[PDB]
């Protein structure tokens, strides 16, 4: 969110989010960026009329490699940004503890849920 | 491998689901609370900048 | 605002005018200079849900 | 549960990269392994049902079928090489990855634990399957059925979107481990009555029920034969998958809410079971047949009772096998007829004498003879409708003796009688055609031998 | 001031209904939209010179300095118009259909 | 008339190729397309399947019921136990609503 | 166009959306709507075909209008409040206003009329342009006043937008109507969904820019308004085929494409805000937009429209290479539904 | 025996300026390809 | 507006005379909007004819209302349940008849009656179950 | 040969080594950065 | 080796897939170890010279 | 006297609970 304290007001990542751990660069979803690209760049040789696989090998390589770079740099921001969620998140529900009481349900053998037959 | 590998797998699951589903509904919860409440750094609207008041003299009361 | 390229390049082409206690010219105070002060020197760090 | 899907996808990268010549074989061949893969998770020594991983699990309900629809893809692959055999090499290709697709989603769907996992790849196997009937769809009507299959599945399944959004915020997982394992009594209000429609109108839908079932009739009629495979033995049980897992929540609605439904699909059962008494296209028997021991399995998923459900899984694994068979025989005869019409084409075992023993266990299969769990299958539902109310045997009593009419009928019009007179000569069996066949009734003869695998969950 | 200020807003809302009503000849409505600009113009002035807010005299003449181009452009169109129909009636503006 | 071509008559396959076996017009892959299907079909599907199914092991557990059984009954009837008490849950451990 | 101009133009075309987005003092937010205004004018009428110009003086009167309404509720909030900028004190009245005079820049619903009418006539890139780059500015003024606008006057602006929207789809068969239909949908979306998540807002604004921009870009590679003329892509150039056929599947939504997740997360939230009667009827007639979506599938892809002899004739010349982009973002739409979690 | 690719008239359905044409709605003929009139 | 909520103030198949009275001018209401947008659009020949149409489209509406009113109140009236998603039905039933004869369509009155007595009937299930519509934003 | 030869027939030589070298660019800054990354967080937290 | 012309490096696919399959089917253990041996109905103590339970 | 600063959430990021925790994603 904004106005959040200390918000970078135009940041990308602020230096706090070198805490987290980073994105392990085969994390699937770096890998699926990969394929995505992969298949951005066999598409656009077959759309241009292109020998689809053999051909633009340099760009296939531009591809797969533009995207997975924007990935690690994209989930590195978006773990921040949840990893934020949770900072802001917890410590609300202690700083207001009592909206947030701890419930305590029943064993069952205490509650008497119904039972409507099935016959 | 086994029974043991599944049940123990299966507990480990549910554990992992259970305490997502838990967080789900405390966040809507919280979110809730900070947006009436307004008391917490989520839903905090804007009001203009104190930095550009004139504290000076101004030739008037 | 939506994108805070003012901020962030420190310049302030838009934010020095837009209350009536902003500087004015020649250092004349605009009529209710002190309220709005106190409004927003009140509503600052508090968020709009609580300056309301 | 990657080794059934992660192989699969790979298929895909070999129906392209490999000879045009050589796609056939390279495919149909693999996923017969991949099929055998499938095989391990039947290997359940233990009632703890198998969690795989968080996203993909396998119990009972569903270990059965994720083999059917691994083992239907070598054979729908087998079916369609001959039409599409006339195509441009890469028309076959897509044709090929479009039948792979379906079983990698639908092998997901499937083997998926959370409930929207099985909603986005429950309604994504439309987009593979419309493809499938409308781009090769013989007749000039299939831009028709195409539209009639994607409206009444999609109409139903956004309130089914709504619905499972409501139950997360309601109770917090879409999990159905946790699901179960968690208090979610419906409380019998307005809302509530209608929250249990929500979720299972969706699954009603593509599980034709009486009242909307006119979609399968239209869409089987000019889809091709791959299409029409998938439709009756996977496509149509991804609605009773449904309705097994969903009414886990919405456990005290149905008591009361299902009344409705039950007698919607018992009359309908006679009515369908009927019409296929005279109905001309022979394909379209076969889909009001598919209707109405379809309308047999919303009338036990929802009377409940272990011994229904227990049926229905029965029941709904030995008519896929079933269906097939019969939608590809009908082909065989489609392709050398060229018309679909049931009058035409009179004598065949005169002509065509295997074919015809084929024919002849696939109505076997299709009436309900007891050594066979088709049998077995609508015993069980019978007896629980029975305990319903002891008067439901009527209905469901009047179905059994329309089904073995109708049954008859199509071997007795299609492959018996004097032959007819000059068709455009009728060229011998290939040895496809006969495997094709061989591959689905061997496999029902198989299961009939020890039922309880596909016994269900309850 | 309270009066005077209801007067002009009543009065771009009755140019407000002049320019949502055409009729014929668009020259008038561009005529009753520059009403508008007047009547802005004329209670940002007013306010402003009640507020003795000097700081903001910028904008009713920015006001002004925009509205005045806004409405070249609007009569470049109407000519544009009268030079391939030769008779500037919001009529004939139909091909769009 | 839109021109369109005329209707392409389907060829007796069996004609040349009199060994067709139906998956494709020219000989060598369609053996190699039937002696691979046939095989990896039947011969290490249907049977090697079948074969491992078969030795899945007390599937669902009801090898491991037919025998714990036989000893609970052997243990409840030669100690006088009632062979299935009719509570399961012990009546000690509910806490039923009191007032009720 | 005298290159010059053109920078000027394209400048003033760029400059203004910016210079709304980045300020603050609303009357500089009004001048960024002033100087988009003035600038796409000159482009619009560029064939200067008797059509354009009734594009643009139509264009120009619908925008000028709301200009000067925004202008009104500025000039008000002035007098109810020293500030030039919208504020919680705000008059309710001030802030309606002001969100039916942006909806009347955006064409969101009640003033749908002007949006198809204008896309009309006018070329396909600037209509893009028009669609796309002009639509931000606008919606930017509304997220800053996220918390200020009323509920009850967007949601049945958004709901009458998808009702609109989608009748006008199915009758329209002039391929840049079609776009201009779904335009009014989706921003029905993302006004929905504008005072509760405006980061969804954001986002079923980024897809649907995503989605549009290809598609149209697909027109006009073979420059065909009329689905009879994109009927017979497969014989001009048979790839597009492929992801014309997911791009407008992934506009409506259907599951498995990029598509849904707006739609998704838009239904989760207002739910989550319990809107289960709006979200409902909005998800509905969603489905109606998918079936004109199909409808075009059918003719372009899924059935094989007959051609003119001359079409062998363009497939001789070498075909003109699509955009880089169009393939990056083509992908980008259809294809990113697994990456949804970090989307959000 | 082949697979119903659609004739011409299936085509022509998809012409004319609005799909599902009404009373005085026919009276629309499609707007001129060039994007110019006469 | 104090006015229109009075009808759900009291009880349903009390007060007929208010629910019947109180539901024609809504749909009066909606249908001089209506007419309103029919003649703003798609314009008349004359004043009067559309004068008239104001007064068609005024008095179809009208009296959909009424018969709705009326239909609801007595339904519950003599069934003698005050709260059924039925009652409005066979309200909403008859409200889509009138609609059906004003048009002079039988058919119009089949998805009239399904379709305008399933919404009446949402209604009253809405009411009933405290639905709420239009929300303000409580994440 | 073509009567109207190829734009493309001999690679565009600048556009293989922008392709080519940035793609060894980003990686080189890839790699670097997890590394870099992997210890500013051991360091930053406990290890 | 490899054999080219669709000789071993398309047969070689899909039976590759299944080993990457297997390789995350045993990694999705790894990952959901928790309870490894904490389970009560089987929480046996570590027989001697044995690592853990199930792996 | 000016309101009462609100309360400030304190400590330092620990990677997110469970990660996103949108529907089925085991990320
Ligand atoms: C396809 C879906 C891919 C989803 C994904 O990659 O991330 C999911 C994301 C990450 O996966 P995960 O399950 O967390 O992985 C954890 C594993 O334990 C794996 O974690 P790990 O610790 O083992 O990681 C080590 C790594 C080590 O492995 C490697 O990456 C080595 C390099 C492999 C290259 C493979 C090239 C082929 O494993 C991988 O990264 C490979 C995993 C598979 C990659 C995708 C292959 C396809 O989470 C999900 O799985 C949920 C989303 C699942 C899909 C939902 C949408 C389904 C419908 C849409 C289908 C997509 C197409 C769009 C529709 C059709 C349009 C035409
Ligand atoms: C589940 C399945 C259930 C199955 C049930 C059984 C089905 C049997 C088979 C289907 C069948 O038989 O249908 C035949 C039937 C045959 O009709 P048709 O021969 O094509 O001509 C009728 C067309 O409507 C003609 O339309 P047009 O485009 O040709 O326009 C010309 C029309 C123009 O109309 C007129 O000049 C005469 C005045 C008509 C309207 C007067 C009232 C206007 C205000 C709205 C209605 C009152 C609301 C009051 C609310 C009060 C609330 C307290 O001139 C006429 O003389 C025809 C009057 C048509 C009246 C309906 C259309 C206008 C009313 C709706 C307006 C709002 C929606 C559009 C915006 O199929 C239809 O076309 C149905 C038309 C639409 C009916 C809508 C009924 C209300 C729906 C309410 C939905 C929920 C709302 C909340
Ligand atoms: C799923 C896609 C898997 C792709 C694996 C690699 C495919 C490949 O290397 O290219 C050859 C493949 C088949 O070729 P084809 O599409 O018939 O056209 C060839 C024209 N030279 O052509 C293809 O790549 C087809 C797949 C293109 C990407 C489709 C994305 C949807
Ligand atoms: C047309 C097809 C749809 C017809 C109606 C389908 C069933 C109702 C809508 C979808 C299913 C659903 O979720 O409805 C339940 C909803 C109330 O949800 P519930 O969980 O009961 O919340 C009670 C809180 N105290 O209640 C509703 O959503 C009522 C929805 C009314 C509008 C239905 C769609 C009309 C489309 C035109
Ligand atoms: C799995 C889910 C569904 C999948 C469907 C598609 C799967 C295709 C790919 C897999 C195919 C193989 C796997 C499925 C077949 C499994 C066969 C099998 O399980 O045989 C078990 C049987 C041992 O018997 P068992 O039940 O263990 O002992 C009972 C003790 N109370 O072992 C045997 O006895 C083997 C005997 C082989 C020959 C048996 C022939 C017996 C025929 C009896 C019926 C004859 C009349 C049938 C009439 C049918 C009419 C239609
Ligand atoms: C979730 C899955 C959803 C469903 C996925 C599968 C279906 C996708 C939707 C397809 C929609 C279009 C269907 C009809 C397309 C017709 C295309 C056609 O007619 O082919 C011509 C076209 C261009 O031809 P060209 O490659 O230049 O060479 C031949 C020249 N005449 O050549 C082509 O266009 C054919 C090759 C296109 C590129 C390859 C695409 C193959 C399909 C890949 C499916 C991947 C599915 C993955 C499923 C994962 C599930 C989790
Ligand atoms: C009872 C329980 C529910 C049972 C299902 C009820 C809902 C079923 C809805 C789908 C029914 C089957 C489709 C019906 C519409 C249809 O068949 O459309 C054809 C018709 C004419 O189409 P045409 O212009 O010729 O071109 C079409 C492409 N070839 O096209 C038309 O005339 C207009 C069709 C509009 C789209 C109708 C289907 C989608 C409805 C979306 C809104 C749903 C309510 C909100
Ligand atoms: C009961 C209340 C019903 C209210 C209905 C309002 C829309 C009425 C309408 O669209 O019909 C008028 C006109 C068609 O006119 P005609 O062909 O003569 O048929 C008349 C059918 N009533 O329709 C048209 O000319 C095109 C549509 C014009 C009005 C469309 C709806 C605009 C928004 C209406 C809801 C209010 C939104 C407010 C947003 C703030």
């Amino acid at each position: 969110m904004n106005g959040r304290p200390g918000h970078e007001p135009l940041k990308f990542l602020p230096d706090e989010a070198r805490s987290l751990p980073p994105p392990k660069l085969n994390d699937p979803r770096l890998v699926y960026m990969g394929l995505l690209g992969y298949c951005t760049g066999l598409m656009d040789n077959m759309l241009r009329m292109r020998p689809v696989m053999r051909a633009g090998l340099h760009r296939q390589l531009l591809f797969v490699t533009s995207f997975v770079f924007a990935g690690y740099f994209y989930l590195k921001r978006q773990n921040y940004l949840y990893a934020v969620k949770d900072h802001d998140m917890f410590g609300y529900i202690k700083l207001h503890p009592e909206d947030f009481p701890e419930k305590e349900k029943k064993t069952y053998a205490e509650i008497l849920e119904p039972f409507h037959p099935v016959r | 491998d086994g029974p043991e590998k599944n049940y123990e797998k299966t507990l480990a699951i549910l554990q992992i689901e259970s305490e997502k589903a838990e967080l789900r509904l405390k966040e809507q919860e919280v979110r809730r609370l900070m947006r009436a409440r307004g008391d917490g750094p989520w839903y905090q609207f804007p009001t203009p900048e104190k930095e550009f008041i004139d504290h000076s003299p101004k030739a008037t009361p | 605002p939506f994108l805070d390229i003012q901020k962030k390049l420190g310049i302030s082409l838009d934010r020095h005018f837009m209350f009536l206690s902003a500087e004015q010219p020649y250092k004349n105070a605009a009529r209710c200079h002190a309220f709005e002060k106190e409004w927003i020197e009140c509503a600052h760090g508090i968020g709009g849900t609580r300056a309301k | 549960m990657l080794k059934i899907i992660l192989p699969s996808l790979m298929l895909l990268p070999l129906t392209w990269l490999s000879s045009p010549k050589k796609t056939w074989t390279n495919v149909t061949s693999y996923s017969f392994l991949i099929s055998l893969t499938s095989l391990t998770l039947l290997w359940q020594t233990d009632e703890n049902y198998k969690n795989f991983s968080n996203m993909f699990s396998s119990d009972p309900l569903s270990t059965p079928l994720i083999i059917l629809t691994a083992w239907l893809l070598p054979l729908m692959l087998m079916a369609s090489q001959n039409h599409l055999k006339k195509d441009n090499n890469v028309l076959q290709k897509l044709y090929i990855s479009m039948l792979i697709s379906l079983q990698i989603l639908l092998i997901m769907t499937f083997s998926a634990t959370e409930l929207i996992m099985f909603y986005i790849l429950f309604e994504a196997t439309l987009i593979p399957t419309l493809i499938i009937i409308t781009r090769w769809g013989n007749q000039t009507e299939r831009l028709n059925a195409g539209i009639y299959f994607l409206f009444y599945t999609l109409i139903g399944s956004i309130p089914l979107l709504i619905a499972l959004i409501l139950i997360q915020n309601h109770v917090g997982t879409l999990n159905l481990m946790i699901l179960s394992f968690t208090t979610h009594t419906l409380d019998a209000s307005w809302s509530n009555n209608l929250l249990w429609l929500a979720c299972m109108m969706a699954f009603l839908i593509k599980m034709p029920l009486y009242g909307v079932h006119l979609w399968l009739p239209k869409a089987h009629v000019e889809a091709p034969i791959a299409g029409s495979m998938i439709l009756a033995a996977i496509l149509l049980k991804l609605g009773s998958y449904g309705m097994i897992r969903i009414s886990i929540i919405l456990d005290p609605l149905t008591k009361y809410m299902a009344y409705p439904f039950i007698l919607l699909s018992l009359w309908g059962m006679i009515m369908t079971s009927s019409i296929c008494l005279r109905q001309t296209d022979l394909k379209s028997l076969i889909a009001y047949s598919s209707v109405s021991h379809m309308a047999l399995v919303i009338a036990s998923i929802m009377i409940q009772t272990p011994w229904s459900f227990m049926g229905a899984t029965m029941l709904m694994i030995a008519h896929g096998l079933t269906s097939s068979l019969l939608f590809c025989l009908a082909n065989s005869n489609y392709e050398r007829i060229h018309s679909r019409t049931m009058i035409m084409a009179r004598g065949l075992q005169m002509v065509f004498p295997l074919m015809a023993t084929w024919w002849l266990m696939a109505s076997l299969a299709n009436l309900a003879l007891p050594p066979s769990i088709n049998l077995m299958g609508e015993l069980f539902i019978t007896m629980s409708l029975f305990s319903w109310s002891n008067f439901t045997i009527i209905l469901m009593g009047i179905n059994i003796i329309i089904t073995g009419m109708y049954s008859m009928y199509m071997i007795i019009t299609t492959q018996r009688g004097k032959l007819t007179n000059h068709m455009i000569n009728l060229q011998p069996s290939h040895t496809r055609e006969l495997t094709l066949m061989a591959l689905h009734m061997i496999p029902l003869i198989l299961l009939t031998t020890s039922p309880k695998l596909i016994t269900g969950l309850t | 001031m309270p009066s005077t200020f209801f007067n002009l807003t009543m009065a771009f809302s009755l140019s407000l209904l002049g320019t949502l009503m055409f009729r014929s000849h668009l020259m008038s409505t561009l005529l009753c939209l520059e009403g508008m600009v007047l009547s802005l113009f004329i209670m940002t002035s007013v306010t402003s010179l009640n507020s003795n807010s000097m700081s903001s005299m910028p904008i009713p003449i920015t006001i002004l300095v925009f509205a005045a181009c806004e409405a070249a452009v609007g009569l470049a169109l109407l000519v544009k118009v009268s030079n391939t129909y030769g008779t500037d009636y919001v009529q004939n503006l139909n091909l769009l259909q | 008339q839109w021109q369109e071509d005329p209707e392409p008559e389907d060829e007796n396959v069996y004609a040349k190729n009199p060994d067709f076996h139906g998956y494709d017009s020219d000989p060598v892959v369609d053996v190699w397309n039937m002696r691979a299907v046939f095989f990896f079909g039947f011969s290490i599907v249907l049977v090697f399947g079948t074969t491992f199914v078969a030795y899945v092991p007390d599937y669902r557990m009801q090898e491991w019921a037919r025998r714990e059984a036989e000893r609970l009954v052997k243990y409840r009837e030669v100690n006088g136990l009632p062979i299935m008490e009719s509570n399961y849950f012990d009546p000690s451990k509910i806490q039923l609503p009191e007032d009720d | 166009m005298n290159p010059i101009t053109l920078a000027i133009i394209y400048f003033t075309i760029f400059l203004g959306p910016v210079i709304t987005m980045s300020s603050t003092n609303l009357m500089l937010m009004w001048v960024g709507l002033e100087f988009s205004l003035l600038a796409i004018i000159p482009m619009l009428i560029n064939k200067k075909n008797p059509r354009s110009t009734e594009a643009a003086t139509k264009y120009f009167v619908t925008q000028a209008t709301a200009s000067m309404i925004i202008l009104l509720a500025i000039v008000l909030n002035y007098k109810q409040l020293g500030t030039w900028m919208f504020q919680q004190q705000t008059n309710g009245l001030i802030l309606n206003m002001t969100l039916m005079a942006l909806s009347m820049k955006l064409g969101l619903a009640p003033f749908h009329f002007w949006l198809p009418e204008v896309t009309q006539g006018i070329p396909l890139h600037m209509g893009l342009i028009l669609l796309t780059w002009q639509k931000i500015a606008p919606l930017s003024i509304l997220i800053q006043i996220y918390p200020l606008l009323n509920s009850t006057i967007i949601l049945m602006l958004a709901i009458t937008s998808i009702f609109m929207g989608a009748w006008g789809g199915l009758n329209q068969t002039q391929m840049r109507k079609i776009m201009a239909y779904s335009s009014i949908a989706h921003m029905g979306w993302m006004l929905a969904i504008l005072p509760y998540n405006p980061s969804l807002t954001l986002l079923n604004l980024m897809i649907y820019i995503i989605l549009t921009a290809p598609m149209f870009m697909a027109l006009m590679l073979n420059n065909s308004m009329t689905i009879n003329s994109i009927s017979l892509l497969w014989n001009k150039t048979p790839a597009m085929l492929t992801m014309i056929s997911l791009m407008l599947l992934s506009l409506g939504g259907l599951p498995p494409l990029t598509g849904f997740l707006p739609k998704w997360i838009i239904i989760t939230e207002l739910m989550k805000n319990n809107c289960l009667i709006m979200a409902t009827l909005m998800a509905m007639m969603a489905l109606l937009n998918l079936f004109f979506y199909t409808r075009l599938i059918y003719s372009t892809s899924l059935t094989m429209f007959p051609t003119n002899n001359n079409s062998k004739m363009m497939t001789h010349q070498t075909k003109t290479k699509p955009n880089l982009m169009f393939s990056t973002l083509a992908i980008m739409s259809t294809m990113t539904l697994p990456l949804a979690p970090q989307l959000i | 025996a082949r697979q119903w690719q659609p004739d011409i008239e299936w085509a022509e359905q998809f012409s004319g300026a609005v799909m599902y044409p009404s009373k005085e709605t026919a009276h629309w003929k499609p707007p001129p390809w060039n994007d110019v009139d006469i | 507006k104090r006015f229109f909520e009075s009808y759900h103030e009291v009880p349903d198949g009390t007060q007929c005379h208010r629910k019947t009275y109180i539901t024609t001018a809504l749909g009066g209401i909606c249908g001089i909007i209506g007419s309103a947008y029919s003649v703003s659009l798609n314009p008349a020949d004359s004043t009067l004819e559309a004068v008239a149409r104001v007064g068609r489209y005024t008095f179809t509406a009208a009296a959909i209302g009424a018969m709705f009113g009326l239909t609801t109140c007595v339904s519950a009236q003599v069934r003698e349940k005050p709260d059924d998603p039925l009652n409005y039905f066979i309200g909403g039933c008859a409200g889509g008849l009138t609609l059906g004869a004003r048009t002079h369509s039988y058919g119009t009155a089949a998805m009239g009656c399904v379709y305008m007595g399933t919404a009446a009937a949402l209604f009253k299930i809405g009411k009933l179950e405290g639905w709420e519509l239009f929300p303000t934003p409580k994440v | 040969f073509y009567v109207r030869e190829p734009v493309n027939a001999k690679p565009n030589w600048l556009a293989v080594g922008l392709s080519v070298g940035a793609s060894v660019f980003m990686w080189i800054y890839l790699i670097q950065t997890h590394n870099e990354d992997v210890l500013e967080y051991k360091r930053r937290n406990g290890l | 080796l490899f054999q080219l012309l669709r000789e071993h490096w398309v047969h070689i696919l899909v039976p590759a897939g299944f080993v990457f399959g297997c390789y995350l089917d045993r990694k999705d253990d790894e990952k959901l170890t928790a309870f490894r041996n904490k389970s009560m109905l089987f929480q046996r103590e570590l027989r001697p010279n044995e690592e853990v339970t199930w792996k | 006297a000016r309101p009462e600063p609100n309360p400030v959430i304190e400590g330092d990021l620990k990677p997110a609970k469970h990660g996103t925790r949108f529907f089925f994603w085991t990320v």
